[PDB]
């Protein structure tokens, strides 16, 4: 329920289930295989 | 091509050879009152060329100490020609104005006039609680002089007056200014003797200067009412 | 439940509000409607009816004598007979009229007024009058040659008893104010004046003095705005028997 | 002929006339008709397209604003020794006691409306300890029902009377009373007598009797006394109105009749309603410059 | 030419110029037109896609926030001996008394708006016992209506005046006043005189007269005195605005006029609006490392 | 009935709220709209108008003397003539301007400024100036060879009286703050300086000293954010006749 | 907004713009012309 | 949300993005070109 | 008007509630979004780092 | 009356048109200069600046 004119007035947006943990776990230019890493 | 201008209205014409375009205030042109905006139901008199013509006021001397000059419309014209007679015989008036301001000097002179048309220029007094009186405001053809042009005599500022319709006369560049004013009022007509729609102001922001031999340098004001309408025919207040 | 919040103005009693409210008598059946003569739906219907001006609002006119103006034969040409103040706000001839009393419940007004005059001399009385409206801006005219320059009707007495002077709505603004400042440029209407155009001429057996009754109404271009309590009524005390309503 | 009118009429331009046998400015007041002279007939006019609305002079808008009809103060205290409104009062419902609403209603002969009622209550300490949040009961007692004799009488159990219970800390209490005349319209004026004998009241139509409003404080008295004031407002709504009347000029004397005296001198004296000017030639506020 | 503008303008990339007869950085101020030189004409630019909104400088947003227009304190007490606002006050409605709203409104010559009015009331005990929950009445008295003379005068019955009744424990009371000028716009400035004689007020358009706000406490006085303060806020809405004006520089002197004195020294002295620096070659906050 | 609950913020008076509210005058008809010249709809239309800078904000310049800069013939090459502080928040030449006064109702600003200079010497006066904008980060330049490295226009006097220096929006952030800390990296704009490019050269019968008028405006890439009470106005007392509004 | 069961509970009816002023201005059996009245 | 009968009761109208700055910046009868002004 | 009644919990400030509320700065335009490296959307992305 | 305001400049000359404003179709070359069939009126020059 939002009757205010500015969209920043609205309630919180709890729906963004997108993740990409590999930008923090695997920032390696060549991806790991399942396999000697080095 | 935008330096030469001829203005013709009724039996009067003005030519200038050193204009700087001309201003149409707020991009408007004068027009007669349409039926969908009319209030008073009597048929108006529209005198056309009898009123819609240039009237030339008394010239003022631009001098080194000059603070500037002002004239209120319609008040400055209320006693002049057939315009004045219709003003005196009618309760209601409406018109635009064509304003032409004239000042020439030699190529060895310098000086700049701000020529500005101020709508509803409600004056203040200086250093008092008492409001300006009737004789402070109603000057007629002679007009007044600025007390404190730097605040426009109204606690405001000259520097920001370019928000109003204006030109400059810069003696280096041009010898005349022209401003066309529409009807500028909250009501569609008014009683001409108790309210002024427009104040013409001429302020010497750069003072007159030369080292040639001095001559009197007058400033001349010519004003044509445009699309004059009058309603409520009566005897003359006069 | 529904999430809500209260705004400013919650719980106020505004006397001009417009809401539904709880019916105290459920299943009540009002009496069937019956046709009655004379339904009014807009108060502008009432001010369009003409009613008598108290033009002779002078000391020594008592009661009904205040609703007539007496005209006599004169021996000087073009004399002033009477004038009528046009302020509806100030206490003049126009106040106690239908247009007057209704308009004083309002603050703004616009549109034309009609004045009608009925000549109540004998059949043998003859004469011509000039009735002049002067738009505002100067003093009320005192000479016929000045008044003649405004809106006027020249009236010949005859078989038709009455003329109307239309007072046209000549105004700078859309409306005028019922302003206690009568000289205000937003309020002043100007003047009505009556002069002899010729003379009242009567034979010996007619009465030498004859009467005008003056009436005013609004025309149907007339409009009223901004409702107010009327200054025509008030009380300083309880009315009699008002207390007895509690006993 | 009936027509829908939302705005004031337009003006057409008019020319010079000079027609024999046509005299639109001449009229005959003796017929009883008002003058039909138009402005286009009297002067040369321009065209004016008129946009002014006429909604504010609708009878519905003119009458349907809330006005005070009853105001009563009484002592909220231990009344065991008093002579008095002993924590309650009865009001015989009328609309004639406050002149602003009375004069507007009396512009009409017949009125049919529903009544929106607003009850505003206020309290002060008698000559401070704070103000108590009292519960009040308003009970409508129609014709022929028994009115309460005491603050605690069993009449207040209200088995079939409409009662509203309301707090002082609430918004004002509000109910609508339906149009309840036994006729199709209230008689604002009544040129008749209430009974079959000759001794009945003049000027009150029995058909318009509403009844009684009885208001008590429901709380038992406190150890200290308060003054309670009740204000009742009525707003007519869903209004029909018939036969407009000349307005009241003289001050009202009474709620029971139209009796009149006038002010001692003008304005609104019996001899002179309008204030005097020096002569019919005197312009009282003449502009002079 | 009129167009819809929601965001600031984009910048296009520009190259080197070197064209004879084309001088976009030269201008003629004497014509009265402002410079039409674009940044792409003055320097070499990159492309910028500009996403900045312009909604916060809308005249509607710039003006339509609630501002204090009236503040009045009075004694709520037994006034039988006082000389004073005896449990009520009258205010002649104006918008010139508080300088923040006044200066914003005076950026324009003509304004047309509806006025949202918020009334905030507060109470303190006079020199403690708690604060009472009073009922107040605000009554709008237009031009030519009678104003109340007393707290209990019959003017307050409000047969046709708009009144709002409100408690101190309520939220602030709120009403909208329609745009009620007899012209199409209010005259913010008025170069004229109010009357047909010469003695009328300069600088006030009679067309803009609103009327009076009369505010009473509805409760009878208590045994002890309180100070009540009323604050009125106006918010313009549905705004049209014409002919922007140079802003006020000097302190206001009066609500009745534009009279001016200035501060004794800069800034906003009559001789010097901007504060002085030592010379035209002095950079006052110059970065030095 | 409807089940409801009240949220936090119920019953508050927020001065920037936006709700409908109860009309005090039912059935009121406002005056018909009329066309008036000069409707403004966005305040960004006003700041795009050029207005005079108070560049000569020095003691011994009185009133109008503060709106002009006087130029004379020099005998040393490439001299500094004047500089302009660019803080709109602090009290400098830019404050009392249309762009200045409107912007001070806001807290954030972005976009380009134009400065125009009109030469008001005689027709016989000649000369070239260089006008330089320096992006922030160091001190204001005092020599032409340093100032020349920023954004500049070389101005020749001639038949066209005026040049514009565009001050391009060169900023790390989307906006700047009107910050009383003038040295803040979120607020400082840098400098404008004027030097002689050649000289002012005049004949004997022209005045030896000539004036510049400087103007500023926003361009149409300009934007304002976060509205605030302007520091340019205040009161410590009731105004005169304010009390008389209650009497 | 009216959730009450009785129609007399409703808000005011401000929509009846019908007028007939001639029942008060012109109750003459033969109507006036634009023309000697008598 | 507006259940009031008079349209002047409504909330503010913040939607008019029409501008014409040239009535204030360029009220010259002959428009400027990109080009000696005089 | 609408008939209503207030429930238990009316007027409470629960710190984990989720409602719209009144915007103090009407017509405000936030700064355009810019791409920044390293957006986190779920804290489970962080605990998966050793 | 009918007038032209003349600014000196690059164009050396102005014309004042004297329009034919007459009650009759013609005027007479009448030695009576004050005759209503002969008099044309006047030309005058003033300083404008
Ligand atoms: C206790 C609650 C549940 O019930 C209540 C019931 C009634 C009231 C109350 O005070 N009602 C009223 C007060 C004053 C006048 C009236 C009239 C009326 C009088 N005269 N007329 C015709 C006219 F106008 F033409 F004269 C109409 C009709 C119905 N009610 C009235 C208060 C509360
Ligand atoms: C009692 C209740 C039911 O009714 C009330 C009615 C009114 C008020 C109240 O305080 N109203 C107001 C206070 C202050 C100013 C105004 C203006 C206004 C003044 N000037 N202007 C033109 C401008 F801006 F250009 F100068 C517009 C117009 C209408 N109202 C105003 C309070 C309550």
């Amino acid at each position: 329920i939002n009757f205010y004119k500015d969209s920043y007035a609205a309630s919180a947006s709890k729906q963004d289930f997108s993740q990409d943990p590999s930008k923090f776990t695997e920032p390696v230019v060549e991806g790991l295989k399942a396999a000697p890493v080095l | 091509s935008d330096r030469v201008l001829q203005l013709k209205l009724g039996n009067s014409a003005i030519v200038t050879q050193e204009a700087a375009n001309y201003c149409c205030a707020y991009g408007e042109w004068p027009n007669y009152l349409p039926d969908h905006e009319a209030v008073a139901i009597d048929k108006p008199t529209q005198p056309e060329t009898a009123t819609d013509r240039f009237y030339t006021l008394k010239s003022v001397k631009w001098e080194t100490g000059s603070t500037g000059w002002w004239w209120k419309l319609p008040d400055a014209l209320n006693n002049i020609g057939m315009f004045g007679q219709n003003v005196q015989h009618h309760y209601l008036y409406r018109s635009g104005f064509l304003i032409h301001v004239q000042c020439n000097a030699t190529k060895f002179h310098q000086g700049a006039l701000l020529v500005v048309a101020i709508p509803e220029h409600q004056r203040g007094a200086h250093n008092t609680n008492t409001s300006p009186g009737f004789d402070d405001i109603m000057k007629g053809e002679e007009g007044g002089t600025f007390n404190h042009p730097y605040v426009l005599d109204d606690g405001t500022s000259l520097a920001c007056a370019t928000i109003f319709p204006h030109q400059w006369i810069n003696l280096r560049t041009n010898n005349s200014a022209t401003i066309v004013l529409p009807w500028m009022n909250a009501a569609p007509m008014d009683f001409p003797l108790r309210h002024n729609q427009w104040t013409l102001a001429i302020i010497p922001v750069v003072p007159l200067g030369t080292r040639t031999t001095s001559s009197m340098v007058p400033i001349t004001v010519s004003i044509a009412p445009m699309c004059c309408e009058f309603n409520g025919l009566r005897h003359a207040i006069t | 439940g529904v999430p809500t919040y209260l705004l400013p103005g919650s719980g106020q009693f505004l006397t001009t509000d417009d809401h539904s409210s709880a019916p105290a008598l459920p299943c009540f059946n009002p009496t069937p409607e019956m046709h009655i003569p004379g339904q009014v739906r807009n108060m502008l219907e009432v001010v369009q009816v003409e009613s008598m001006m108290e033009i002779n609002n002078t000391e020594s006119a008592v009661g009904m004598e205040r609703l007539k103006v007496d005209i006599s034969a004169l021996t000087d040409v073009d004399q002033l007979l009477f004038n009528i103040p046009l302020d509806i706000q100030l206490d003049g001839p126009l106040r106690n009229t239908l247009v007057g009393n209704i308009s004083r419940y309002y603050t703004h007004w616009s549109g034309s007024l009609e004045m009608t005059f009925m000549f109540c001399g004998s059949f043998m009385a003859a004469g011509k009058l000039i009735l002049c409206y002067t738009p505002p801006g100067g003093s009320c005219p005192t000479t016929r040659e000045t008044a003649m320059l405004g809106t006027h009707i020249v009236w010949d007495f005859g078989l038709q008893s009455s003329v109307t002077l239309i007072i046209p709505w000549i105004s700078g603004s859309h409306y005028r104010m019922f302003n206690n400042d009568a000289k205000s440029t937003n309020a002043n209407v100007g003047y009505v004046t009556c002069f002899m155009q010729t003379n009242l001429i009567v034979p010996s057996e007619s009465s030498d003095t004859c009467s005008l009754i003056g009436f005013i109404a609004a025309k149907d271009d007339f409009s009223l705005r901004l409702m107010r309590d009327s200054p025509d009524i008030g009380q300083l005390d309880h009315l009699h028997a008002a207390e007895a309503a509690y006993q | 002929i009936e027509s829908i009118i939302k705005t004031a009429t337009d003006t057409v331009k008019s020319e010079i006339n000079a027609e024999l046998g046509v005299v639109p400015s001449l009229n005959a007041v003796e017929t009883g008709a008002t003058s039909n002279t138009e402005p286009e007939e009297a002067i040369q006019t321009r065209t004016v397209i008129n946009q002014h609305g006429v909604s504010e002079t609708l009878v519905e808008n003119f009458l349907s604003r809330a006005a005070l009809v009853s105001k009563r103060s009484f002592e909220y205290k231990d009344h065991t020794s008093s002579t008095a409104d002993k924590n309650f009062f009865k009001w015989t419902i009328n609309t004639r006691s406050f002149v602003q609403l009375r004069r507007k209603l009396e512009l009409f002969t017949y009125l049919r409306f529903d009544a929106e009622i607003t009850i505003l209550t206020t309290v002060a300490v008698n000559g401070y300890v704070g103000l108590p949040d009292l519960t009040l009961q308003a009970m409508f007692v129609p014709t022929g029902a028994l009115t309460p004799e005491k603050q605690d009488s069993f009449h207040w159990q209200s088995g079939s009377n409409a009662s509203v219970f309301f707090k002082i800390s609430d918004p004002p209490a509000r109910i609508t009373i339906p149009f309840m005349c036994i006729n199709s319209a209230y008689s604002v004026f009544y040129d008749g007598f209430a009974g079959f004998e000759k001794n009945g009241l003049y000027g009150i139509n029995p058909a318009d009797t509403i009844g009684n409003l009885c208001v008590r404080i429901v709380n038992e008295h406190q150890p200290v006394g308060f003054t309670v004031t009740v204000r009742v407002y009525m707003k007519p709504k869903h209004i029909k109105a018939w036969a407009p009347r000349p307005p009241r000029t003289l001050p009202y004397m009474s709620i029971a009749n139209a009796n009149y005296k006038g002010k001692e001198r003008a304005p609104n004296a019996l001899s002179a309603i309008i204030g005097n000017r020096d002569s019919v030639k005197t312009m009282p506020h003449n502009i002079v410059n």
